[PDB]
């Protein structure tokens, strides 16, 4: 029942903080979008009206 | 001079005469594929979606 009973919570706060400020200073590169094509068709059996 | 004493002839004959060049145009109908195109790949049920 002293300050030794808060290390895990302090470490959790540290994890969150370091992730946050490491993301903040990151420089972002604008990726080029490729692979855009109509290759998502659907199949099936023909109905082929009889008569 | 090339036929004979007895001649063969025709009683009636039909032809069309026109007085103005404008009368030489007529009309026909079409389908206008631009707005009502011909169909392909008839209606089918869905199966093998990929």
């Amino acid at each position: 029942m002293a300050s030794t009973t808060r290390l895990v919570n302090d470490r959790k706060q540290l994890e969150q903080q370091v992730k946050d400020d490491a993301r903040i200073l990151a420089d972002a590169r604008g990726l080029n979008i490729t692979t855009v094509a109509n290759d998502s068709a659907t199949g099936g059996q023909a109905i082929r009206n009889v008569g | 001079a090339v036929e004979m004493y007895v001649a063969v002839r025709i009683s009636r004959f039909q032809l069309e005469v026109l007085r103005d060049l404008h009368d030489l145009v007529r009309s026909r109908t079409y389908l206008d594929v631009s707005k009502s195109p011909l169909a392909t790949t008839p209606i089918r049920v869905v199966e093998y979606v990929r």
